[PDB]
C-alpha cells in the first residue's frame, strides 16, 4: 500500500516476487476479492490461507500515456 | 429564465448556441488548414518568458496557447488524446470535426432536426470500416524487407521537415524500429527509442547511435575515457551521506576518540567497496587492454571517487532512473542492487566506451555490442527550438513505423482513403443501410465533409482544389471496368494525381481508425447541444 | 457604421495572442526588423570597427564590439531576431572565431531575399536555391586554401594566426598584443615531436587577470596562475631556492568532525584536564608527517582552523585558500600533483615543484606568483593584463580568448588551412557562383545569383568603416578578377583584398606579405549557421506571439 525501498526488492526478486507501486486504499479493497486474498498487514502473521490464488492471467500492455498492469480471474 | 435563478448569467440556446459550434471551431480549422501537408506553413510559438516553439505539430499550438472558447476545448482534448495513442492525428480530427459541423449546418437551417442528422454519422462510419477490411494491404513481416520501412517512416518526415532533414532521419528511424522486432514480437517503443537533446555542430548531423548514450562523466581526470572492454556493473545502491535517521550523533570522551569516531563513516562505504575489489578479482584476466565501469542511478561520494581511479575504474552517479531498465537490453548483464553476492555471469559487455567532453557538460558512449537488444538515437540541433522541433518529428515519426509492425496490414495515404468513401457512400443503395427518410442526408453530410482533406492538402500547394480533383474522378471511372485496381493518390509537386502505393507514400492503421470514431463522437455532441450557460461558485 | 466588427469570432483565444503572416508585408516587416539591430553590428566589423556600449538593469557596462556578446544583454522582442541572435552565440562557442561574420551574412540574406519575395518566389523555392548554392560554396573553400601551419610551434607561424586574428578585437598596437597571447600558447603545448602521441589542447587552459593601472606595455606572460590573496602567518620570499615541494588538498585543515551531532563529552574532570591539550597532539601529529616530507606550501580548498595554522608557521609553511572547485582544479595542472582528502602525509609522487612563490605589489594588492622557469615546465599558463580602463580590460579578455579558441582550430582537422584574409574569400566566391547560377537550368537560378551578391557585404563593410567611397574601390577591385586566368600557371590575383584607409585604391599590393589570413574551419560553419539563420526565418509563414 505505502512506498518500497529499492533494497527490499532484490530480496523479493531472488524468490521470484514481484514489488509494484504504492497503492491507493480503494484498490486494496477490489484485489482482495477478486482473488480471495486477506490484507496482512504484519508480515509476521503472514500465512498460506491469506494467499491469494485463481488467477487468470497477469499481463502488461504498453499505451503511450500509461502503462496497464492485468488481472485476470479463473471465473 | 436564467435571471431568475442567477442574478449574473450568460448563456446562448438555439440559434445563438448553433453558432457557437459551428464559428468556433471554424476558427480553430482555419489555424490547422495550413499546417496539414508536407507544403504546409510553419508557425512559431513565442510565449511570455521567453521560449520559443518552433514545430508544426497541431498538438502544441493547442497546449501553449490558451483556448478561451468552450467548444475547442473539446476539440483541443480530441486531438490531444489522438496523438497520445497513435501518435498521429492532431491536425486530421481537427479538419473533420470543424468541417462535419459546417457541412451539417447547412441542412439544420433547413429544419431538419439534429438527431437524425448524427444518426446518420454512425450508419456512414460503420460502412467505412467494413470497406476498411477491403481496403488495407496486407503485409508479411517474414520478408523483413528494409524499403517497406523506408517509405512509411518518410510520410510523417516530409510532413514534418523538408527533404534534407527526411533523407538523415530515414536510416536512424529505421535502424532504431530494426532492433525493436524480435522473435517475441512485442513492441516496447519507449525503452528501445528515446530523444536526447545535445546542441553540437549542426541539426543535419544527427546520426544513430547502437548503444545506450547518458549525460554524466567521469569527475576524476584519471579516470579512463576510453576503455576497449568495458564490464558494466549496474548498482542501485548510493554511496552518499544518508538520512541518518534523526541524527543521533557520536560523542567522544578524548581528542583521541573524536577522530577514532570519524572513521566510522568510511567504515560503512568501504564496507561495500571490498566486493567490487573482490568481484574484480576475477575479471583481472588481461587487465590492461580490458576494463571495469560502475553505473550507479543516484549520485556517489566524492570522498569515494579517488578509490575508483587509482583501479581505473569509470564511476558514473545521477543517471536517470529509466537508463537502470535499459542496462540489461545494451549490455547484455543483469541488474545488482545488494553487493553482497556478486557474480560475472551479470556483468555487461561492451566493445567500445568512450567520452567525449563539448563545454562544461560531459557524455558517455557505448557503442559495439554483440546482441545488443536496444538502441537510441542522438538528436543534435542548433538552437533550443531545433532541438523540440526534431524531437517532435522524430517521436511523431515513432508511432507511425510501430504501428506498422503491430498489425499485418497498412493503410495507403496521400488521400486515397479519403476520396474512396466519397464514391462509396454516395453510390451505396440505402435499402441496405438501416437509414431511411431524412437519415439518408446525414450520409451525404459526412461524405462530402472527408474531400476537404484532400483539397486541403492542395491549397497549400497553389492550384485549385476543384480542378485538381476532376481528374481524379475521371479515373476511378474507367478504373472499374478495366479489370484493374489501382489506388489514386494526390501529387502536390506537378497538380496531377498519383499511386501512393509507387509513391512510397502509406498511412498508420490505428491513426485513421481512431480519428474518425473520435472524430464523430465530438461532432456529433456538438450538433445535439442546443444550450451553452455558465453557472459556479467563485 | 460607427465601430468595427473589431474581428469577429477572435476569442478562440486569449487578447495577448497575435496572428502573424508572411502575408500583408509583415515578412518585410520581419526582414526590416533584422536591419534595425544588422546596421549595429556593421559598424563593428574589422580592424576600424566601433564598440558598443549596453547598459543591462543592473548597471553593469560591457563595451564591445563582437556580435556574440553584445546580444547577450540586449532584451529581444521579434521572434526571428531571436534566430538571428542564438546563431551568433553558437558560432562563439563551438569555433570562438567568426562570430561578426555570421551575424552579419545572415542579414544580408534577408535582405537581398526582399525582392526575390517580391518577385513571386515561394518560400520553398528560396529555400533550395541556398542550399544548392551553399554545397557549392563549401566545396570552392577546399580549393581555393593555401599554405599550412605544418609544425605546431613557432615562433613566426604563430603570427599569422592569432595576430590576424586580434587585429579587430582591439586593434592598437599589432605585435605587443600578438606576443602576450602566443608565449602562453607555446607553454600548454606538450610538444613531444617524434612520438607521435595525439596532441591535445584546452581552451580554458590559459586565463586572463585583470588588473587595473599601469600600461598595455607593462604586461606580461606568467608561466604561474596569479591570484589576489594576502598569507596568513607570514611572507616568503623562498631565496634558498632549491626549488619545493607543494601538497594539495580539496579537503580543509581542522579535525575531523562527525557529520552527525559533533559534541564534547566529558564525563569527570579527568578527562577535561587533558582535553585542551588532546587537540594540540592531534594536529602536531598529522602536521609532522608532511613537514617531514620537506613540503613547504600546502594548499587549502575550505576554511582552516586556527589550530592548524599554528603548527604550519613552526615549520615554515605556506598556506593557500582556493575557494570553489575550478580554482582548485587549474592549480594542479600546473605543478602535476594529485589531491586526497586525508590530513595524512602524501604520497611523494603525488608532490608538485614550484622552484619559487614571490608576494608582490602589482595593482595595489598582494598577489602571488606560481610562475614557472625554463625546466620543469608547467601547463595553463596566466596572462597579467594591465590597463587604465575596467571596460578595456573585458573586450581583450575575450580579445585573447579568439586567439585560444583559434589555437583548438589546429588540432581536430588535418592542418590550418589558411585563407585569404581582407575579404577576399568571399569576394572569389561571388565569380564562383555566378558561374554556378548559369550552369543550373530552371527557375533557381534567381536564388543561386543573388546568394553570391550577399558576398559583397564583405568588401563594402570593409571600405566604409576605413571611410572610403565605396562606388569608388569596390569596382576597382573586381578589375583583378575580371581578367579571369591567363595562358600560364602561377597567378597571384587571389590575393587582393580590400585595405583601410591610408592611400587606398586597393593596395598593400598582395596579402602573402601582409601575412593576415582567415582559417578554414571558421568559414565552414560561418556559413552553414548564417545560412540556417536566414533559412529558419524563411520557412516561417506565419509568427504567433504571446502578451504582446
Amino acid at each position: 500500500e505505502k512506498g518500497v525501498s529499492d533494497l527490499a526488492q532484490h530480496y523479493l526478486l531472488k524468490g521470484g516476487c514481484s514489488v509494484l507501486r504504492r497503492v491507493k486504499k480503494s484498490d486494496n479493497n477490489r484485489i482482495a476479492r477478486v482473488t480471495g486474498a486477506t490484507i496482512v498487514n504484519r508480515v509476521e502473521d503472514l500465512k498460506e490461507s491469506d494467499v491469494g490464488t485463481n488467477c487468470g492471467l497477469f499481463k502488461v500492455e504498453m499505451i503511450g500515456d500509461e502503462y496497464f498492469s492485468f488481472l485476470d480471474n479463473c471465473k | 429564465s436564467l435571471q431568475l435563478l442567477n442574478p449574473k448569467a450568460e448563456s446562448l440556446r438555439r440559434d445563438a448556441a448553433l453558432k457557437v459550434n459551428v464559428t468556433s471551431a471554424e476558427g480553430l480549422q482555419s489555424v490547422l488548414e495550413t499546417n496539414l501537408g508536407p507544403k504546409g506553413t510553419l508557425k512559431m510559438l513565442v510565449d511570455g518568458a521567453g521560449n520559443i516553439k518552433l514545430t508544426k505539430d497541431g498538438k502544441v499550438l493547442l497546449t501553449e496557447m490558451q483556448i478561451q472558447s468552450p467548444t475547442a476545448v473539446l476539440i483541443a482534448r480530441a486531438a490531444a488524446a489522438q496523438d497520445e495513442i497513435t501518435g498521429d492525428g492532431t491536425t486530421t480530427v481537427v479538419c473533420l470535426v470543424g468541417e462535419l459541423l459546417r457541412q451539417a449546418h447547412r441542412f439544420i437551417q433547413e429544419g431538419v432536426h439534429p438527431r437524425i442528422i448524427t444518426d446518420g454519422f454512425e450508419i456512414a462510419r460503420k460502412e467505412s470500416m467494413k470497406f476498411l477490411d477491403e481496403f488495407k494491404i496486407s503485409k508479411t513481416n517474414l520478408s523483413n524487407d528494409r524499403e517497406f520501412l523506408l517509405q512509411v517512416a518518410r510520410s510523417s518526415l516530409l510532413t514534418k521537415v523538408d527533404a534534407d532533414l527526411t533523407e538523415v532521419l530515414t536510416p536512424i528511424v529505421t535502424d532504431a524500429v530494426l532492433s525493436v522486432y524480435d522473435a517475441q514480437a512485442d513492441n516496447l517503443d519507449l525503452h528501445m527509442v528515446e530523444i536526447m537533446q545535445m546542441q553540437h555542430l549542426s541539426p543535419k548531423d544527427t546520426t544513430f547511435i547502437k548503444g545506450l548514450v547518458l549525460d554524466h562523466g567521469g569527475r576524476h581526470p584519471d579516470m579512463p575515457t576510453r576503455v576497449k572492454n568495458a564490464y558494466v556493473l549496474i548498482l542501485n545502491v548510493s554511496l552518499e551521506y544518508e538520512k541518518t535517521e534523526v541524527n543521533s550523533g557520536f560523542f567522544y570522551s578524548s581528542a583521541d576518540q573524536r577522530d577514532k569516531l570519524a572513521a566510522s563513516e568510511r567504515k560503512f562505504v568501504d564496507a561495500k567497496l571490498k566486493k567490487i575489489i573482490d568481484l574484480k578479482n576475477e575479471v583481472c584476466g588481461m587487465d590492461p587492454d580490458k576494463g571495469f565501469v560502475i553505473i550507479n542511478q543516484k549520485g556517489i561520494d566524492p570522498m569515494s571517487l579517488d578509490v575508483f581511479a587509482k583501479h581505473n575504474i569509470l564511476a558514473l552517479r545521477r543517471a536517470k532512473r529509466r537508463n537502470m531498465e535499459r542496462l540489461q537490453l545494451v549490455t547484455g548483464g543483469e541488474a545488482q542492487n545488494s553487493v553482497e553476492d556478486l557474480s560475472p555471469q551479470i556483468l555487461g559487455f561492451s566493445g567500445l566506451v568512450y567520452q567525449e567532453t563539448i563545454g562544461e557538460e560531459k557524455f558517455t558512449y557505448v557503442t559495439e555490442n554483440t546482441d545488443p537488444k536496444s538502441c537510441t538515437i542522438l538528436i543534435k540541433g542548433s538552437t533550443h527550438y531545433a532541438l523540440a522541433q526534431t524531437k517532435d518529428a522524430v517521436r511523431d515519426g515513432l508511432r507511425a513505423v510501430a504501428n506498422v509492425l503491430k498489425d499485418k496490414n497498412i493503410i495507403p495515404g496521400a488521400g486515397a482513403f479519403y476520396i474512396a468513401l466519397s464514391r462509396y457512400l454516395r453510390s451505396a443503395n440505402m435499402n441496405k443501410l438501416g437509414a431511411k427518410g431524412k437519415t439518408k442526408t446525414g450520409i451525404e453530410a459526412f461524405a462530402e465533409a472527408l474531400l476537404v482533406i484532400p483539397k486541403t492538402l492542395v491549397k497549400n500547394s497553389g492550384f485549385d482544389p476543384l480542378d485538381v480533383l476532376a481528374m481524379v474522378e475521371d479515373e476511378l471511372d474507367d478504373a472499374q471496368d478495366s479489370d484493374e485496381t489501382r489506388y489514386v493518390g494526390v501529387d502536390l509537386n506537378i497538380g496531377d494525381s498519383c499511386d501512393p502505393t509507387i509513391e512510397g507514400i502509406w498511412d498508420s492503421y490505428r491513426v485513421l481508425r481512431n480519428a474518425i470514431t473520435g472524430a464523430t463522437g465530438i461532432a456529433s455532441n456538438l450538433l445535439l447541444c442546443d444550450e451553452l450557460l455558465r453557472a459556479g461558485r467563485s | 457604421s460607427l465601430r468595427l466588427p473589431q474581428n469577429p469570432n477572435a476569442g478562440l483565444f486569449k487578447q495577448g495572442y497575435n496572428s502573424y503572416s508572411n502575408a500583408d508585408g509583415q515578412i518585410i516587416k520581419s526582414i526590416a526588423a533584422i536591419r534595425e539591430l544588422h546596421q549595429m553590428c556593421l559598424t563593428s566589423m574589422g580592424p576600424c570597427g566601433r564598440n558598443k556600449i549596453i547598459v543591462n538593469h543592473l548597471g553593469k557596462i560591457i563595451i564591445t564590439n563582437d556580435a556574440a556578446t553584445m546580444l547577450r544583454e540586449l532584451d529581444i522582442v521579434h521572434p526571428a531576431v531571436k534566430v538571428l541572435v542564438m546563431a551568433t552565440e553558437q558560432q562563439k562557442i563551438d569555433m570562438g572565431d567568426g562570430t561578426n561574420l555570421v551575424m552579419i551574412l545572415a542579414g544580408e540574406l534577408l535582405n537581398v531575399s526582399e525582392k526575390l519575395i517580391s518577385m513571386g518566389l515561394s518560400a520553398v523555392e528560396i529555400i533550395q536555391g541556398y542550399n544548392m548554392a551553399r554545397k557549392f560554396t563549401l566545396k570552392e573553400l577546399d580549393e581555393m586554401v593555401v599554405g599550412e601551419i605544418t609544425d605546431k610551434n613557432d615562433k613566426n607561424e604563430l603570427l599569422k594566426m592569432i595576430k590576424p586574428v586580434i587585429s579587430s578585437k582591439k586593434y592598437g598596437s599589432e605585435d605587443i598584443l600578438s606576443e602576450l597571447v602566443s608565449e602562453a600558447v607555446s607553454h600548454v603545448l606538450p610538444v613531444a615531436q617524434q612520438a607521435g602521441e595525439i596532441p591535445y589542447f584546452n581552451v580554458d587552459s590559459i586565463r586572463v587577470v585583470k588588473i587595473m593601472g599601469g600600461s598595455l606595455s607593462n604586461s606580461t606572460v606568467i608561466k604561474g596562475m596569479v591570484f589576489n590573496r594576502e598569507p596568513e602567518g607570514h611572507v616568503k620570499s623562498l631565496s634558498e631556492d632549491k626549488k619545493h615541494k607543494v601538497a594539495v588538498f580539496t579537503c580543509p585543515l581542522d579535525i575531523a568532525n562527525t557529520e552527525t551531532k559533533g559534541t564534547v563529552l566529558l564525563h569527570n574532570a579527568q578527562e577535561m584536564l587533558d582535553f585542551s591539550k588532546g587537540e594540540e597532539k592531534q594536529i602536531d601529529a598529522m602536521m609532522k608527517e608532511i613537514a617531514d616530507m620537506g613540503v613547504e606550501c600546502i594548499v587549502a580548498g575550505a576554511g582552516v582552523g586556527e589550530l592548524a595554522l599554528h603548527y604550519l608557521n613552526r615549520y615554515g609553511i605556506l598556506v593557500l585558500k582556493v575557494p570553489s572547485k575550478f580554482e582548485l582544479r587549474r592549480l594542479c595542472r600546473v605543478c602535476g600533483a594529485t589531491p586526497l582528502p586525508r590530513l595524512g602525509a602524501p604520497t611523494p609522487e603525488e608532490l608538485g615543484l614550484v622552484e619559487t612563490v614571490k608576494t608582490m605589489e602589482i595593482g595595489g594588492d598582494r598577489v602571488t606568483v606560481f610562475k614557472q622557469e625554463q625546466g620543469e615546465i608547467s601547463r595553463t599558463s596566466t596572462i597579467i593584463l594591465r590597463g587604465a580602463t575596467q571596460n578595456n580590460l573585458d573586450d581583450i579578455e575575450r580579445a585573447i580568448d579568439d586567439g585560444v579558441a583559434a589555437v583548438k582550430g589546429l588540432m581536430k582537422p588535418s592542418g590550418g588551412k589558411l585563407l585569404p584574409g581582407a575579404g577576399a574569400t568571399e569576394i572569389e566566391l561571388i565569380s564562383r557562383i555566378t558561374k554556378y547560377g548559369e550552369r543550373t537550368p530552371g527557375l533557381l537560378q534567381l536564388a543561386i545569383k543573388q546568394f553570391a551578391v550577399a558576398f559583397e557585404v564583405v568588401p563594402r563593410t570593409l571600405a566604409e568603416t576605413a571611410g572610403l567611397d565605396v562606388n569608388e574601390v569596390l569596382p576597382n577591385l573586381y578589375a583583378a578578377h575580371n581578367v579571369t586566368e591567363p595562358g600560364a600557371v602561377k597567378t597571384d590575383h587571389l590575393y587582393k583584398g580590400v585595405d583601410i584607409d591610408g592611400e587606398s585604391d586597393e593596395g598593400v599590393k598582395d596579402i602573402r606579405e601582409e601575412n593576415i589570413y582567415d582559417m578554414l574551419a571558421t568559414k565552414k560553419f560561418a556559413i552553414n549557421v548564417a545560412t540556417e539563420a536566414a533559412t529558419t526565418v524563411l520557412s516561417i509563414d506565419q509568427i504567433i506571439m504571446a502578451k504582446k
